[PDB]
């Protein structure tokens, strides 16, 4: 029932702003406080910020001047603002919610906002069917894949037949090939389902505006 | 500003009970500071575990119990389950501000082992018209996340073109990789044998191609 929905992916440039929204269902921002709180590649979690039910907000001292948290209790959102950042602000930043006594606890949190904060090149992916070199044996299982190279900034998300395949996929972790990111995903389907059915690999990176569409087709 | 110091990582089999600690640079942590535990999942996925007050939330395990030992907050898992592996993170209240502690690792070994599933695919036609080749190596289903991988081509080892990734979790708690040669499409067109092979605990597992 309880979610805290964020805002997408973000790129940010040295010196510039962030912006983050956290839209919650299944409780009010009357009666819970929601936190502000980021991991970086190599860290543990920081906290930032909290607005409580009341309105209320308290920060981490070296934030109160580049941070602020609002919100809108009728929209059920809450905003995230800051200023100024830097190189090592690069970090998945999330929403936590917290509820007063006996609801005293980070239950609940958000699924994370990736935040890249760098002056490099945004690179699109350059999006790869990949079929077997070798024709499938008479009634048996077939391993079709997708190869999404040389993207930045992370993250990509892939799909296959738009979300309808899902128990037989694997989505490999990206790979670092000098500046850029590469990753890989597969489906393995009956060989009565492909070639005779259309298998297609849907994949998106937000920060380069693209979202392109392979099918898998023999060879 | 205080700093929070958690042990980096523990590892236990499962049924112990282990203890983990959460100390203040300030002085001893205190009722006062209403210690809170969270914990992480892969996938960057947190829940609640411990409440300020030790109070559990609805549907978490009564193995965790957070407590005062002396001067520290402590996190103790009375019998320690396979599930349980994760990063576990403690965070104290100062009069204004929260501070989460640096985060304990908890390895859970005895967990079954399982072989790797690999799958080689050859380059795309697409691929070829950029006159690049890679060739993927996905690795599945394997226990534990300990993996080396060798590419040869008609026979002879390369170490340049290569990269791999390191083995993260899946979504039924065994381990994922993947590895990637890169060639020209010159080279792919001159040869004829391309092979990935993946040893997982001494023995090897290999996938081949042949154009
Ligand atoms: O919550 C956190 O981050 C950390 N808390 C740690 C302590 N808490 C235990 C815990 O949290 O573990 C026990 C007290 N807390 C109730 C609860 O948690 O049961 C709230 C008591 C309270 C005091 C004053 C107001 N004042 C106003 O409304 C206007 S005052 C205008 C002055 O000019 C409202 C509520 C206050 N905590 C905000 C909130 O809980 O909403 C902030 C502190
Ligand atoms: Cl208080
Ligand atoms: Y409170």
């Amino acid at each position: 029932q309880v979610k805290l929905q964020e805002s997408g992916p973000g790129l940010v440039q040295p010196s510039q702003s962030l912006s983050i929204t956290c839209t919650v269902s299944g409780f009010s921002l009357t009666d819970y406080g929601v936190h502000w709180v980021r991991q970086s590649p190599g860290k543990g979690l920081e906290w930032l910020g909290v607005i409580w039910s009341g309105g209320g907000t308290a920060y981490t001292a070296a934030f109160i001047s580049r941070l602020n948290i609002y919100k809108d209790n009728s929209k059920n959102q809450v905003f995230f603002e800051m200023n100024s950042l830097q190189a090592n602000d690069t970090a998945m930043y999330y929403c936590a919610r917290r509820g007063s006594y006996p609801y005293n606890y980070f239950d609940v949190w958000g699924q994370g906002t990736t935040v890249t904060v760098s002056s490099a090149k945004t690179t699109p992916p350059s999006v790869y069917p990949l079929a077997p070199g070798s024709a499938a044996q008479t009634n048996s299982m077939v391993t079709l894949g997708c190869l999404v190279k040389g993207y930045f900034p992370e993250p990509v998300t892939v799909t296959w037949n738009s979300g309808s395949l899902s128990s037989g996929v694997h989505t490999f972790p990206a790979v670092l090939q000098s500046d850029l990111y590469t990753l890989s995903s597969s489906v393995t389907v009956p060989s009565s389902t492909w070639p005779s059915e259309t298998v297609t690999c849907n994949v998106a990176h937000p920060a380069s505006s693209t979202k392109v569409d392979k099918k898998i087709v023999p060879r | 500003q205080a700093v929070v110091t958690q042990e980096s990582a523990l590892t236990t089999s499962p049924g112990e009970t282990v203890t983990l600690t959460c100390r203040s640079s300030t002085g001893a942590v205190t009722t006062s500071n209403y210690a809170n535990w969270v914990q992480e999942k892969p996938d960057h996925l947190f829940t609640g575990l411990i409440g300020g007050n030790n109070n559990r939330p609805p549907g978490v395990p009564a193995r965790f119990s957070g407590s005062l030992i002396g001067d520290k907050a402590a996190l103790t898992i009375a019998g320690t389950q396979t599930e349980d592996e994760a990063i576990y993170f403690c965070a104290l209240w100062y009069s204004n501000h929260w501070v989460f502690g640096g985060g304990t690792r908890l390895t859970v070994l005895g967990q079954p082992k399982s072989s790797p599933s690999v799958t080689l695919f050859p380059p795309s036609s697409e691929e070829l018209e950029t006159n690049k080749a890679t060739l993927v190596c996905t690795i599945t289903d394997f226990y534990p996340g300990v993996v080396t991988v060798d590419w040869k081509v008609d026979g002879t080892p390369v170490t340049q073109g290569m990269e791999t990734t390191q083995p993260s979790k899946q979504s039924n708690n065994k381990y994922m990789a993947s590895s990637y040669l890169t060639l020209t499409a010159r080279a792919w067109e001159r040869h004829s044998s391309y092979s990935c092979q993946v040893t997982h605990e001494g023995h090897t597992v290999e996938k081949s191609l042949s154009p």
